[PDB]
């Protein structure tokens, strides 16, 4: 069983993750009748989706399978907290870990941890913000819902693409691939908000590899490989982007 | 997977979570210090 | 010749470029008598390398064909310039491109210009340093001499590493592969010299993508796929770190 | 391949070197404007 996994995540670094990624991208956004829903059937078998939870439960009314992937939800389901002095919680799943950031060195998974700058990126300046404050970190099982929410209210700031490797990002790859985080493709996000700055991330699977931001649309693909970043105002300003605790501000997707 | 990342001392997150909670939108996560 | 040019782009499109190194640097790397002479000799033969210019022309004298791909010149074969108001050129090869830096663009080849925060990794306090600037881009032939000299006295400040692909970095994708030098895994000196703050990068190719310098030695591999950072203090300090005109400060290899 | 960077305006380089010109180590690319 040890070594079974490990030829499970031998399995893992040989295929080829990005070619796949893209061919299953292919897949689930092309226009599919029976196929999807076939398709769509099959996976809500597997995984044990709650479709009395999605706003459209009918798995033929979805047309393409990205589509299905960011499911709105029935807004009456999920509801953000009242009280403002409290973070309300990111996006559907499990957490995976939590806890105070212990100067720079954030918790991966038991023996193993990871660079706040790393992380980011090399962006230092972003790093000395967060050195010695609080992290967590939610794992979106495919049976979960797949769009971003915010905590609490945010003003727009900074925005930074990172390309990088697709491993599957589940628990087992979690335990035995170093920085997986900060190897993985993944798009930061950084706000102020009423309780100092606050980060959020949102980092691709193998072939969930598709990330959207609601303000920009899709980010990646295409994976141009390199690293772009833009920068907002300081709020109330001309051309200045906020939202609010609980607003939708991105989702993943297939591709 | 998502990640998040706050200031030294303006948060604190629930105490009762740990690994392999159960992690849904509307819930609590984290209260101000204030 | 649109065959072969199509070809070319094709398999390099397409081939595990990754793996491809990794046979090369634990081949050229293993010890094997006459194979690695052998080798070394259809090398020589192929791309007409200069065998007389090396410290030590008897391609048998070469253990492994690292050694010899890394192997030292004849300190008299090339003489530096020693007017201190000069920048001695960094190594053996032949200029891609070169000039002004019109306002963070920096030409590739015609049709094509890079960031220069892109090239930087979006450390934009560096590329600051360098805006509205002059640059040289310089290739290493096979043929050429691997390894690479500073263009005047310097003190070391910051170390930037990226990882990133491999790709051929031949000319025929320097005019087809967008930001190139910016999407390669590559290495990022930063100097202090009389003439301002000079920068001075080290990028890998498809085989050749092993980079080492001589203070630190073999960066990669291995390729552990993210941006690390290191500094230094500003020269006559404990530890500090400064190197002469036209002194080896680094050098490719296969791995 | 490598990349030298420099100041805007405390470095001049050669103009007789363009596009494709032989570089060998020891001969110089540059000189300062002082």
């Amino acid at each position: 069983d040890p070594m079974l996994n490990s030829f499970k995540l031998s399995l893992q670094y040989i295929l080829p993750k990005l070619w796949l990624t893209r061919l299953a991208g292919w897949g689930a956004s092309k226009r599919a009748g029976w196929l999807t829903k076939l398709v769509i059937d099959l996976f809500v078998k597997y995984y044990k989706v709650d479709m009395k939870e999605a706003q459209k439960p009918d798995t033929a009314s979805y047309r393409t399978f990205n589509e299905f992937f960011v499911r709105p939800l029935r807004d009456e389901v999920r509801p953000i907290d009242t009280d403002p002095n409290v973070l309300v919680m990111p996006a559907d799943g499990v957490i995976s870990q939590l806890g105070k950031i212990e100067e720079d060195k954030i918790l991966q998974a038991k023996g193993h941890n990871y660079s706040l700058e790393a992380l980011l990126a090399g962006n230092y300046l972003m790093a000395d913000l967060f050195r010695n404050g609080t992290f967590v970190t939610t794992y979106l099982s495919p049976r979960d819902y797949h769009r971003v929410h915010m905590p609490c209210n945010g003003i727009l700031r900074e925005m930074i693409y990172v390309p990088g490797d697709l491993f599957s990002v589940n628990h087992l790859t979690a335990q035995n691939v170093p920085n997986l985080f900060a190897r993985n493709e993944r798009v930061i996000c950084l706000f102020d908000t009423e309780f100092g700055p606050m980060a959020q991330i949102l980092v691709g699977a193998t072939i969930v590899g598709s990330i959207e931001t609601v303000w920009a649309g899709t980010i990646t693909p295409p994976r141009e490989g390199i690293i772009k970043r833009w920068t907002w105002p300081a709020g109330e300003n001309d051309g200045s982007v906020a939202l609010l605790k609980g607003q939708e501000m991105g989702r993943f997707k297939l591709g | 997977t998502v990640i998040n990342l706050f200031a030294p001392g303006k948060v604190n997150l629930v105490e009762q979570l740990e690994s392999l909670s159960v992690t849904k939108i509307g819930q609590p996560l984290a209260v101000s210090t204030e």
